[PDB]
């Protein structure tokens, strides 16, 4: 199912037109609220006194139709940025008129075109309208992938078309959009309606729209080819672009006349159902990173942890291999290893430890240390009905537990999306004293990774996270767990912080300071840094949410460190970021800053906005 | 009959062709009329012929003595023809080749080919006999505002667009468009007796006299210049209509001779009488059909 709409500039009667548009399969109809050629005068007489009605009556469609089927269009003669003062004024009054009428009808969206560079006054008038109350209308800016001046036929004798590549010049229409919404101050009610032409530009021109709030894609009937049967199709390149749009779930709009004397619509449906799913629904949904140390996780939270068999089969294998390497065959019925699950939750690692023992044909004694008393309930009902004397549930903080003996292996799952963001280093450090001098730690090490990303959509979402009683910018000085979706990765991820266990170093200091330099090969806007992690469970057994090496594991989502102000980056420039892992005896926190190509502010100084509870 | 009077053209004998649009209300349509008695217009009860079009009439022009070429809001070019009795206006063909409102149309000298402009930014050359588009051009980078065929050269015609380009066309060349050397141009008019000279009005209300080789101007109107029509005299007069609801008659040097303000709304068209050259008809969205007597 593809949500599509019909664009028109000729509507003899909304009753009929809307009927044919529906019977063909269109979900909604874009059309002008006033006659497109019905130019109106607002200052000079006698034209200003033109008796009404100034347009159609709202009584021609039920309230529900105006709210769900009709998308308004700005009349094409309105030029708020015209060079003639008289024309600006008339256009200003007419734009407000049609905008106010669209709201009067409760239209779900209203279309305005971006077809030249300077739209300053257009944005002002729209901004003033948007600030005439807190209403729920949407404004789709119609901007072309390629400016009309850059796709015209060369057929002008004394005005030959450009024949030398202009890298930035070919991205001009994005600059049109960027400036418009920067003037409008990133209003959540202003989205993009990307218009596609018969000829697609370079890839870098198309990639420029990654992370932008694309709500609709406009497809003129002219760009459609014709197969043997005589039906409209699309070049393989256009098909590829359409697939990039389906992942954004945009509403495709069909404009122009029928040059194949609903076929166009059927082709889109044919394309949608032709393509190959777990996190569906969490796309770009900002969440607070879990803090299992400071907070006690809820039952269903542990349920999600346990709904990932590939993750614990990796734990089982890591334990399977470790047991073999420690218990020689000549000691399989005499050597019992002491395994301590530090953070057992509801008992997944405990069961993984058991199955790894029968697999390695060795003997083990299990301790299940868990500080969450609610989960300890699950473990002890599990221990009474099933496990038994083999498992010793310990309801304590691993940093305070006075162990009766020492462990040959300690297994923990204290890692977050940013590796150490749940304070696994501080916990495994404290739990280190009761580790035998030759004891193994699973995981044995872990590393965090960062990557500069561009996504005006996600930037606005963080912007909307202001709250009544806290710093007005605190939403930018804290990380968010999010299934990153509509964004642009600007450089290959690089390693940030790494920790090893057991940590034998004489000066155990978990604070960190790292400087990263990301080459950027595109013009873009930096909005934040995505964060991932990798971990070595034992040897070659590993887990990773890092994209290039992702464990083929539905668990961790990526983390996101935003920045207060977007940072423009030119192709070839280097993004230099600074990340700190700070701490006192009470809390641990990150501080980050950008130092190139421009310095940002140090984010979250002294954990004023975000701390991790110890 | 619709309220917004769009076009008005006299033919050889003297009949008046009216193209109207419904630019507001329930139905946004249009119609075509023929008043063998020009004084009866726009009264529908005393007309020679009429027929309703599906959409509005953005522009039109005669195609001989019984042909009517129309540019429709629907994006199609239309050809209507009077019967042998000139009492019925029957549609000859309706081709939807443009992807937006057809804003301007004009017949070429031979009366067998026409050029159409459209808000889709395209200009197309039409073969009226075969009812097909010979060529399809995309020279401008914005809405095409006006296209006017050469009065005597069947392969030359002008066109202006909101890209601020005035283009001289000669389909005899590999690159058939030439850019002719301000404010956006909105109306084009070839000179009746020079062929290499034309005039054009802008959105700022200025009318200019331009010669083929590489300039005289004058502030005529207070708003957009919607149309320009030369009179049939030996040394023609220049009539200019504007959104300022005024009609002006200029001389050779672009000096004002006549000034009419009868209209109470936009003045959309103006046509000279082939029977009396001192009479000039005008129509407007106020639904008026005024007959002016221009002093000579
Ligand atoms: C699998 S998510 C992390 C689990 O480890 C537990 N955990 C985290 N920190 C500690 C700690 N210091 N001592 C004991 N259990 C802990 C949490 O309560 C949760 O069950
Ligand atoms: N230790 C935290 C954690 N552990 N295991 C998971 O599967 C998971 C998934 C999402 C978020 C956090 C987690
Ligand atoms: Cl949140
Ligand atoms: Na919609």
């Amino acid at each position: 199912r593809v949500s599509s709409g019909r664009d028109l500039n000729c509507v003899p009667e909304i009753a009929d037109t809307l009927g044919a548009v529906a019977k063909q399969g269109f979900d909604f109809l874009c059309m002008p609220v006033f006659h497109p050629r019905f130019k109106r005068e607002f200052i000079q007489e006698p034209a200003k006194n033109r008796p009404g009605p100034q347009t159609r009556s709202d009584l021609l469609l039920s309230g529900r139709d105006w709210n769900t089927l009709i998308v308004g269009k700005l009349s094409p003669w309105i030029r708020p940025d015209s060079k003639v003062e008289k024309i600006r004024r008339n256009s200003e009054a007419a734009m407000l008129q049609e905008l106010n009428f669209g709201a009067y009808l409760g239209l779900p969206a209203f279309l305005l075109p971006l077809n030249q560079e300077d739209n300053t006054n257009l944005a002002r008038v729209l901004t003033n309208h948007i600030h005439t109350g807190h209403h729920s209308s949407m404004f789709w800016m119609r901007v072309p992938l390629v400016a009309p001046e850059d796709l015209r036929d060369d057929i002008i004798e004394n005005a030959p078309t450009t024949h030398t590549e202009e890298y930035s010049g070919e991205e001009k229409t994005w600059m049109w959009w960027h400036n418009f919404r920067t003037l409008c101050d990133y209003s959540k009610r202003i989205a993009v309606a990307l218009e596609i032409g018969a000829d697609l530009p370079s890839n870098h021109v198309i990639d420029r729209w990654l992370g932008e709030p694309i709500k609709a894609a406009i497809l003129p009937t002219s760009i459609f080819l014709t197969n043997k049967k005589g039906f409209p199709v699309l070049s393989k390149m256009h098909q590829r672009l359409i697939f990039r749009l389906l992942k954004l779930e945009v509403q495709f709009i069909i404009t122009g006349t029928n040059h194949h004397s609903c076929s166009y619509l059927q082709y889109l449906e044919y394309l949608s159902q032709n393509r190959p799913l777990f996190a569906k629904g969490y796309e770009d949904y900002l969440q607070s990173p879990l803090q299992p140390l400071m907070d006690n996780l809820e039952s269903q939270t542990y349920e999600v942890f346990e709904k990932d068999p590939i993750k614990y089969s990796q734990y089982q294998q890591a334990i399977y291999k470790c047991l073999l390497d420690r218990v020689p065959e000549e000691e399989k019925d005499t050597n019992v290893q002491v395994l301590m699950v530090l953070g057992a939750g509801r008992g997944p690692l405990v069961n993984a430890s058991l199955r790894a023992a029968k697999q390695a044909d060795r003997r083990i004694k299990l301790y299940a240390v868990e500080k969450n008393p609610n989960a300890v309930v699950t473990l002890e009902n599990w221990q009474f009905e099933e496990w038994g004397s083999q498992v010793t549930v310990v309801s304590s903080d691993m940093r305070e537990w006075v162990a009766p003996e020492k462990a040959d292996i300690i297994v923990s799952e204290l890692l977050g999306s940013f590796a150490d963001n749940e304070l696994s280093p501080e916990c495994l450090d404290g739990a280190q004293h009761f580790l035998k001098d030759d004891g193994v730690s699973i995981p044995g090490e872990y590393t965090s990774f960062l990557a500069p990303i561009s996504s005006s959509k996600l930037y606005n979402e963080v912007r909307a996270c202001r709250e009544k009683d806290r710093d007005p910018e605190a939403q930018f000085e804290m990380p968010y767990v999010v299934r990153l979706h509509n964004f642009h990765q600007l450089s290959a991820p690089q390693p940030c912080f790494t920790f090893s266990h057991p940590n034998r170093d004489p000066m155990i200091d978990n604070n960190r300071y790292c400087t990263l330099e990301f080459p950027v090969e595109v013009n873009t806007v930096l909005h934040g840094f995505a964060g991932y992690f990798e971990t070595v469970l034992y040897q070659d057994i590993t887990l990773s949410i890092r994209p290039e090496t992702h464990s083929p594991m539905f668990s961790w989502f990526p983390i996101l460190f935003p920045i207060k102000q977007p940072i423009t980056v030119r192709e070839g420039q280097t993004i230099c970021v600074r990340f700190w892992r700070c701490s006192n005896s009470k809390k641990v926190w990150y501080e980050w800053a950008v130092t190139a190509p421009v310095c940002s502010a140090i984010h979250n100084p002294t954990g004023r906005s975000y701390t991790i509870g110890l | 009959m619709e309220r917004q009077l769009e076009a008005a053209r006299y033919r050889s004998d003297g009949a008046l062709l009216l193209g109207a649009s419904s630019l507001s209300g329930r139905c946004w349509a249009g119609s075509l009329w023929l008043f063998k008695d020009p004084c009866a217009a726009p009264n529908e009860g005393f007309c020679s012929a009429g027929v309703q079009t599906e959409a509005g009439v953005a522009d039109l022009t005669w195609v001989g003595e019984r042909g009517i070429l129309v540019a429709s809001d629907s994006g199609a070019v239309e050809l209507w023809e009077l019967d042998e009795n000139e009492t019925l206006i029957v549609s000859k063909f309706c081709k939807y080749e443009h992807d937006d409102i057809v804003s301007t149309v004009s017949v070429l000298s031979s009366g067998t080919q026409a050029v159409s402009g459209s808000k889709d930014i395209c200009i197309k050359v039409w073969d009226l006999a075969q009812q097909v588009v010979l060529s399809s051009y995309r020279a401008h980078a914005a809405q095409v505002t006006c296209v006017a065929a050469s009065p005597h050269k069947d392969s030359v015609f002008l066109s202006c667009s909101e890209d601020n380009r005035i283009l001289l066309w000669d389909t005899r060349c590999p690159k058939p468009a030439s850019q002719i050397g301000g404010y956006l141009p909105t109306s084009l008019a070839w000179h009746p007796q020079q062929s290499e000279v034309f005039v054009f009005g802008d959105e700022n209300g200025t009318v200019s006299l331009v010669d083929t080789k590489s300039v005289l101007s004058s502030a005529v109107h207070s708003q957009c210049v919607t149309g320009l029509v030369f009179s049939p005299h030996s040394v023609p007069f220049l009539a200019s209509l504007s959104e300022d609801c005024s009609l002006a008659v200029l001389d050779s040097s672009l000096s004002e001779l006549f000034r009419s303000q009868a209209h109470r709304d936009f003045v959309r068209d103006a046509t000279w009488s082939p029977l009396n050259h001192s009479l000039l008809t005008t129509v407007g969205w106020d639904h008026q059909v005024v007959h002016h007597v221009v002093p000579t």
